[PDB]
């Protein structure tokens, strides 16, 4: 939120004129906020549009933000905790799957208008389930690819 | 009889044709049985006796046995036939698996997030 302003002399409105004689559409492309307009604004000062001067070089070197070391790409994630994480997640998948079919059976026995309210107080199994599938697949794919690349690129 | 290993009955029937001689085709059959048995014995067992080898194959004791061994390997010993033994070259390999597994996993991820 940046803005630019300049004063105007009350003389001009004593003549009954208005400042900023106008020849082009390009000044009117934005509207002031109500909060800015409660304060003086047009009855005392006027705003000017702004834009950002850029060049390619600084962009080309700024996007390096959060780039990382090549070696980081080839690490195998401690094969002993990996299986612990996996068959921790599977447990809550168990306890959720046993709670899914209740919400499948109640699919239609009540007015759908209040069905939204049926969500609000109590987490639903369906949406809350599939993020675990997302996690499991995303992890177990890359963990397996990296091992192959290693077992080829070194000796 | 020919579809499986039963071959004694085949040779017994080769002398039993109610139609005519049929030597023209049963000959070819005898040849294509000789070569097949020679190929199959190469891996059935470790050692054979020379008399036993000569008799299991239906030829007698002519120079034909010697020539058949010459045509193949069948190096003799003191009334001994050495087994050709290898059967261990294929195992303990991962590099070709280590490439086609990479291809397969890339294929899994291909059609997983892109809209199809």
């Amino acid at each position: 939120v940046i803005d630019a302003f300049r004063l105007i002399n009350a003389n001009m409105m004593v003549l009954g004129h208005e400042p900023r004689q106008t020849t082009s559409n390009l000044g009117h492309l934005n509207k002031p906020s109500i909060q800015a307009l409660i304060h003086g604004l047009n009855r005392h000062y006027y705003s000017i549009t702004i834009n950002y001067r850029k060049n390619e070089l600084e962009q080309k070197m700024l996007l390096n933000l959060h780039k990382k070391s090549w070696m980081e790409g080839l690490t195998l994630q401690d094969y002993s905790e990996h299986c612990k994480h996996n068959e921790s997640v599977v447990k809550e998948m168990l306890e959720l799957a046993k709670n899914y079919n209740k919400a499948v059976e109640e699919e239609d026995k009540m007015t759908p208008e209040q069905l939204a309210i049926k969500n609000v107080g109590k987490q639903d199994p369906k949406r809350h389930l599939e993020e675990h599938v997302d996690v499991l697949m995303t992890s177990n794919i890359v963990q397996c690819l990296a091992a192959m690349l290693d077992t080829v690129v070194f000796k | 009889y020919l579809m499986e290993g039963s071959y004694n009955k085949v040779f017994l029937a080769k002398g039993n044709i109610p139609a005519e001689s049929y030597t023209f085709f049963i000959d070819i059959l005898l040849d294509t049985i000789r070569d097949e048995i020679a190929g199959c014995i190469e891996k059935a067992y470790e050692k054979i006796l020379f008399t036993e080898a000569t008799r299991i194959l239906f030829f007698n004791t002519p120079k034909k046995m010697t020539d058949y061994a010459k045509k193949r390997g069948w190096v003799l010993g003191p009334n001994n036939y050495y087994s050709f033994a290898s059967q261990q070259q294929k195992p303990e390999d991962t590099t070709i698996p280590s490439t086609e597994l990479a291809k397969q996993v890339i294929e899994y991820a291909r059609q997983l997030e892109m809209i199809v």
